[PDB]
């Protein structure tokens, strides 16, 4: 299911529970082995997904600020989860930065991720 | 999302 | 002042949020204000040490469109940044992604953008 | 986002 | 009435094009009004045939930031659509790339909103 | 350009044909679904002519506007990406398709997704 | 993008 | 868009 570790392509580890009431709780961390780059992650996903074969949708927001950083800045991940042998969250991303009003409309990020439970 | 975000 | 409290779009949605010490948002988003049938879970997180030159602090919450009443198969996540003055605004951008087979993936994700004031369009 | 979203 | 013409944003760009019978945009973006450094080549495509009941007429465009005097080495694509009525509009959604390194790509794409109108800004 | 003209490939089984002009100009085909000419539209955009020699990849973005002459939806992409260089023939983008909408249903006119081409076809 | 777009 | 962009 949704809960578990979790590895981006860019080696990025995104350890979640789902809770039965729809919450996503847990923890994202940037770059593999410290501690300064681990940050609180927050989300809902679907907890009565359709059962004719559709991903379950989900989404999570991780703020850049933790005990040791802070990047003014916040990322929402969109997507579904696909299970099977090899299970995947398949999402696209916006990063949007705090700006002064003249730098707003350069103030976000977009992209997309998609994870697996395979180390890298 | 890397480094500091 | 802040982000806590009641905030409405002109398309007639609503939410209600709350900031809490610990960078949580957690609330409730209701689509068709004054629709009880229309609310849903609200969670997030928001930079609870923003800078102090007039940049915006920023956010993002996610709903999952499934409460008692309805399920959407779906979620929308909002990124954005609050920004104080006079009449504060949020202003973000969206994702709405929902549940499909991997055939209909490549559609799966509709892109907007919302601005959230304090006070209810007349 | 309206609606059902 | 109609796509082509000078449109202008509330942040100081302009843009002048043509929609040709044959589904094309062609045109000029400028980035500052009244700064022709600020001149790059537009193209686009638009639905030549849309429908009639009100909807908009899809479009897109792409600008790639070089012209004879500057270089950006990135380029943006507005996706939208034209609405006409009395005061016609194109309300778009863009993404901006700038060429990076593999290890900086996911950081190479901005994204956002504009919305322009024939009127110029006093 | 050598690198940008030619016939590109997605892993979706959509292609699209194109001349990277020396003035900075995309012109071409795409074409929706193989061997369907129902499903060929045309596509233009602009690159950068002149791109850092650092290794990065090259600035580009087209539009299809989904109108042939069999077929319309009513509807229009943009690709906005980059030509990555290096060994592997790739383009990666991010993409917005925009629908007519009336205003009633505005909010929800536009997907937003990505795809990767490459000029060797995906196995 | 597939199909009819 | 603004700028050189």
């Amino acid at each position: 299911g949704i809960t578990g570790t979790w590895y981006n392509q860019l080696g990025s580890t995104f350890i979640v529970t789902a809770g039965a009431d729809g919450a996503l709780t847990g923890t994202y961390e940037s770059a593999v082995g410290n501690a300064e780059s681990r940050y609180v992650l927050t989300g809902r996903y679907d907890s009565a997904p359709a059962t004719d074969g559709s991903g379950t949708a989900l989404g999570w927001t991780v703020a850049w600020k933790n005990n040791y950083r802070n990047a003014h800045s916040a990322t929402t991940w969109s997507g579904q989860y696909v299970g099977g042998a090899e299970a995947r969250i398949n999402t696209q991303w916006l990063l949007t930065s705090g700006t002064t009003e003249a730098n707003a409309w350069k103030s976000t990020l977009v992209g997309h991720d998609t994870f697996t439970k395979v180390k890298p | 999302n890397q480094x500091w975000q």
